[PDB]
RNA sequence: UUUUUUUUUUUUUUUU
RNA sequence: GAACGAAAGUCGGAGGUUCGAAGACGAUCAGAUACCGUCGUAGUUCCGACCAUAAACGAUGCCGACCGGCGAUGCGGCGGCGUUAUUCCCAUGACCCGCCGGGCAGCUUCCGGGAAACCAAAGUCUUUGGGUUCCGGGGGGAGUAUGGUUGCAAAGCUGAAAC
């Protein structure tokens, strides 16, 4: 889910280190994000029906 | 006035409900409305004045038009029955139970209300939404006891609201004359319910007790 | 150091000053 | 407020309380303008037409308000004799 | 600052109030100031009780108690274990049940 | 340590609001509905979830719960609130209480119509 | 370019543009929520100053934690000012912070004369005065053209609110303006809640702008 | 103890108009008191009031407009030549719109206003806006 | 029941 | 200018239970001359005189007025076919209910204040003035020196500068 970028940047005063880290969107279906969603984030599906009464 | 004057079927409910006596304790500026002390340390309310402040009320609520901009509230069990069928009985917006804190206030939060009219049942039971009135500008109607405080308070109608029956036959009256002046039923015809709704059911157990007594 | 304590040695060398005094007139 | 050229100055004019006669201020958020609705004559039908009563705040805080509005609407002659 | 509006005591009338010992530290205290119980106490241990019931000569008709005016000062009261503290509004409370 | 998650009370506190039908009284049943009616990622979730959405449903059966009542709750609380028998708004249409509100009532323009006695000491509280 | 996002009513009669000016919010005193809804009511009192960022420290187990405090004063320059203060732990957040709060504490101004009534006014309508914490600020009426004689912020306060000849009297720590500002801000804002004998008049009472457009408000609740 | 009647009184009509209250009591009674308020009544800052004539000292008892921020007395009371009321007027008035000084001339208790007309000056007695 | 002391200075603040 | 003014202290007379500065030992500690324990001096007591100081504190000068409520409690006064003790009216007795005056207080409050803690006064203050006495002007040096004055003495009162 998360993506590390680790990078150097040589400047007169020296050095900075970058750290940039990215959580990828759960998208089921696709190349943007991972297929697999996490599992705390649990998804139900809404309310079937209506009418059941008999005849 | 003098059609909008009490009539004998008024006061032989108020009698019979209870609501002349009141606490043993004055706000001093609940003086005005009371009348006289009790062989047994009780104050008694008059109905004169009590009927005033109920028609000032009823006015009120009828001045704002759109009805569900009246918002009313009771926190304790007693009312918390008699509001639920008091906001169908007009056009109100009922809101009981717990007051959820800041449900006037902050906006981040789906359950928000704009009201412009406030009617509580109990003010020290409801110090929080007194409280609340004054960032949002809207006044109070408060069913105020013989010794409970008046701060924001704008209408106080005089009763005793310990007693479960005589704050249903307040909400059964007040709702009665408000759909009155809104022109429902004429005055000179009988209210086509009955103040139990309206005061309160408990423990079923004793409901259904008479249920199998009257099988 | 308290303030008590502090009046205290004043005054001892208040009366030690006070019997130089006398002892020189 | 109004100048030599007889020009009406200020931006807005502030509601002076009915209760205490008192200026509503511009954040006065507990003040408070009542409405009150007309009632016919013994036919007893709602006339579309309201009274005014503005409560300031400090009134508001105090008390004052509930011996206040009766005794504006007495005076108006609206609630009793 | 002001910790206390009563100034820890309950005199306000007087100019000057009796001292009192106390019990553990002997030291004396204004007799309003100090930290004041009544010990009501069986005479027996209330589990020792019952030895004296089996071997008594009479019908259990005597049943001596012990009273004690007990009489603390805050300085060991607190150290024994009674007059334990509270918060800024919980100060203002009175009798414990 | 059952002192189960905010998230697994909050899906079987969802799961049972929106689906009381289906779900019973057998633990092993319940488990599968479970799967039929939500997306569990996995199987020792399911079985907190199922486990809880029994105990929940072993206290629904038995009683209504503070947290949420089901429709037939809801319709028989209606029914407990609108529930109108004809007996004592108003009593007997003479009603004892005081000789004070006596003197109300001859103050105020009514036609005094029947008794009102007690008469009493001075002991109040 | 992004929507305006309404809620809260009072803005569903703003997109309606039923409300005309905002002197008609001033006659109530309805309490303002959203600030985009003077943006719409002024386009053009984006005139600002930052007056003072400071750094604030707390003592938490490791090191300090710092949070800077920003203060933003807005006006437009016809008489309405405001008064922003927010602490966050970021430059940008607080100021665009304390621009938002200025933008929801905007108050109107009274502006009167020396004591010729000519035209135009050019000062405070008379001796008042704004206290927070221990500061005093007195303003007091100045002849025409005088302009203010001040210190610098409340100088730049007063410039905001349409005041060009002002005499100024503090007393406290004039130092700090976390409480200078608030003051001068209470004095500016105490000018229309001060009776005057040219204010006698009885009140009119307009209707509510919500009974005025209560149509509205049923068709956009529905 | 009792000195200076007049500042009892406006100190009583201070804090019933800081208050909020109708009408006041006050048990002194002065011709300085009485014309006091008479210059107050016919400016319009009060309403109508009444004396209870008690035999020994009565007591006034004013209904209340409103509109009284701030009623005062000047303790010593100063004398003021002409040509020092600007003074007292920076110093005392609130704004050059409103505010009244009440002097006492020789020919009566009169105002600020008739005072610069009239031409004579005299003690201050006190101050109201 | 004990239970004392422990160099000295090193630490500055933003635009939207 | 004057009268009282706790404890301690000083000077006579009487006695001396307890406690107990000083002092003595025994223990604890590295050291105790300190806390702990044993003994025990002056004083603690009373009668005469002096000393005039304290966190002498509500750390809030005195008088006067105005500005919310509530239940108390103490002392008078008043009202109340409520109850109860005499013997049998009669009174004051004892509770209960309520009012008035001022006293010690308390809970509450956005009365208004203040830097806040908090206060019905510490409020009625930039809208600043009811009358009046004593006072403070960064901390130290210092309530020290030095003069005067009181005191038997301890010391008290007045009281600065260099730096
Ligand atoms: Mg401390
Ligand atoms: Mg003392
Ligand atoms: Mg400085
Ligand atoms: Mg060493
Ligand atoms: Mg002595
Ligand atoms: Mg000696
Ligand atoms: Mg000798
Ligand atoms: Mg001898
Ligand atoms: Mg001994
Ligand atoms: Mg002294
Ligand atoms: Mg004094
Ligand atoms: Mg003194
Ligand atoms: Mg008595
Ligand atoms: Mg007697
Ligand atoms: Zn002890």
């Amino acid at each position: 889910y998360v993506d590390t970028a680790v990078r150097h940047v040589l400047l007169r005063q020296g050095v900075l280190g970058i750290k940039v880290k990215i959580m990828l969107p759960w998208d089921p279906t696709g190349k943007i994000g991972p297929k697999k969603p996490l599992p705390d984030h649990v998804s139900i599906v809404e309310p079937k029906d209506e009418i059941l009464p008999t005849t | 006035l003098d059609v909008l004057q009490m009539k004998e079927e008024d006061v032989l409910k108020f009698l019979a409900a209870g609501t002349h006596l009141g606490g043993t304790n004055l706000d001093f500026q609940m003086e005005q409305y009371i009348y006289k002390r009790k062989s047994d340390g009780i104050y008694i309310i008059n109905l004169k004045r009590t009927w005033e402040k109920l028609l000032l009320a009823a006015r009120a609520i009828v001045a704002i038009e759109n009805p569900a901009d009246v918002s009313v509230i009771s926190s304790r069990n007693t009312g918390q029955r008699a509001v639920l069928k008091f906001a169908a009985a007009t056009g109100a917006t009922p809101i009981a139970g717990r007051f959820t804190p800041g449900t006037f206030t902050n906006q981040i939060q789906a359950a928000f209300r704009e009201p412009r009219l406030l009617v509580v049942t109990d003010p020290r039971a409801d110090h929080q939404p007194l409280t609340e009135a004054s960032y949002v500008n809207l006044p109070t109607i408060a069913l105020c006891n013989t010794d409970s405080p008046l701060r924001y308070v704008d209408i106080a109608i005089p009763c005793n609201n310990k007693g479960a029956h005589s704050v249903g036959l307040m909400w059964w009256m007040l709702a009665r004359e408000v759909l009155r002046m809104r022109g429902t039923i004429s005055r000179e015809h009988p209210w086509e319910v009955m103040p139990d709704l309206y005061f309160y059911r408990d423990p079923e157990e004793i409901e259904k007790e008479e249920q199998a007594a009257a099988e | 150091m308290r303030a008590k304590w502090r009046k205290k040695r004043m005054r001892r060398l208040k009366r030690k000053r006070r019997k130089m005094r006398q002892r020189s007139k | 407020m109004q100048n030599d050229a007889g020009e009406f100055v200020d931006l807005y004019v502030p509601r002076k309380c009915s209760a205490s006669n008192r200026i509503i201020g511009a954040k006065d958020h507990a003040s408070i303008q009542m409405n009150v609705a007309e009632v016919d004559k013994v036919t007893g039908r709602f006339n579309g037409q309201f009274k005014t009563y503005a409560i300031c705040g400090a009134i508001r805080r105090m008390g004052e308000s509930d011996d206040s509005i009766l005794r504006l609407a007495k005076a108006d002659g609206i609630v009793s004799k | 600052t002001k910790k206390r509006r009563n100034n820890g005591r309950a005199k306000k009338g007087r100019g000057h109030v009796q001292p009192i010992r106390c019990t553990n530290c002997a030291r004396c205290v204004p007799k309003d100031k100090a930290i004041k119980k009544f010990v009501i106490r069986n005479i027996v241990e209330a589990a020792a009780v019952r030895d004296i019931s089996e071997a008594s000569v009479f019908d259990a008709y005597v049943l001596p108690k012990l009273y004690v005016k007990l009489h603390y000062c805050v300085s060991c009261a607190i150290h024994s274990k009674v007059v334990r503290n509270r918060s800024r509004e919980a100060r203002k409370d009175r009798t414990p049940p | 340590g059952r002192v189960r998650t905010k998230t697994v009370k909050k899906a079987a506190r969802v799961i049972i609001e929106k689906y009381y039908t289906r779900l019973g009284n057998d633990f092993h049943t319940n488990k599968r509905v479970c799967e039929e009616i939500a997306i569990i990622p996995s199987k020792k979730l399911r079985n907190k979830i199922a486990g809880y959405v029994t105990h929940l449903m072993k206290r629904i059966q038995r009683g209504p719960v503070r947290g949420i009542s089901i429709k037939l709750q809801e319709e028989e609380r209606e029914r407990r609130d609108n529930y109108v028998p004809e007996v004592s708004a108003l009593d007997q249409e003479i009603i004892e209480v005081d000789p004070d509100t006596k003197e109300m009532l001859k103050l105020l323009d009514f036609g005094s119509l029947s008794n009102l006695q007690v008469t009493q000491p001075t002991v109040g509280m | 370019d992004k929507e305006w996002m309404p809620v809260t009513k009072l803005g569903r009669l703003v997109k309606d543009m039923k409300i005309k000016s905002l002197e008609e919010i001033y006659l109530f005193s309805l309490p303002i929520k959203e600030s985009e809804i003077i943006d719409f009511f002024l386009g053009a009192s984006l005139k600002d100053e930052v007056l003072k960022i400071m750094p604030v420290q707390k003592q938490t187990r490791a090191g300090q934690r710092t949070r800077f405090k920003a203060f933003v004063a807005i006006g437009d320059y016809n008489g309405h000012v405001g008064l922003g203060v927010k602490c966050s732990k970021e430059v940008a957040t607080a100021i665009r912070g304390a621009i938002i709060l200025a933008k929801l504490s905007i108050v109107p101004v009274r502006r009167g004369y020396w004591g010729n009534k000519i035209g135009k006014p050019h000062t405070v309508p008379c001796k008042v005065t704004g206290r927070c914490g221990s500061v005093l600020v007195r303003l007091i009426p100045a002849p025409r053209g005088t302009g203010i004689v001040s210190a610098p912020v409340p100088k730049k306060l007063l410039m905001m609110a349409g005041i060009d000849d002002c005499y100024t009297s503090a007393r406290g720590c004039t130092a700090t303006l976390g409480n200078f500002a608030k003051a001068t801000f209470d004095a500016i804002s105490k000018t229309y809640s001060y009776l005057t004998p040219d204010l006698w008049k009885e009140t009119v009472f307009t209707k509510s702008p919500y009974q005025e457009f209560t149509d509205h408000l049923v068709k956009t609740h529905t | 103890v009792r000195m200076n009647v007049l500042a009892d009184a406006l100190k009583s009509i201070n804090n019933a108009e800081k208050r909020g209250k109708r009408q006041v009591l006050i048990r002194p009674c002065s011709k300085v008191i009485v014309r006091f308020l008479t210059v107050m009544m016919k400016h319009g800052y009060i309403g109508e009031f009444e004396i209870i004539d008690d035999h020994r000292a009565g007591k006034i008892v004013v209904n209340l407009t409103g509109r009284l921020n701030k009623c005062g007395v000047i303790s010593p009371r100063f004398d003021v030549q002409l040509k020092d009321l600007e003074k007292w007027q920076n110093n005392l008035l609130p704004s050059r719109q409103f505010g009244f000084i009440v002097l006492t001339t020789s020919a009566g208790i009169m105002d600020h206003e008739e005072a610069r007309r009239k031409h004579t000056g005299g003690k201050i007695l006190g101050f109201f806006f």
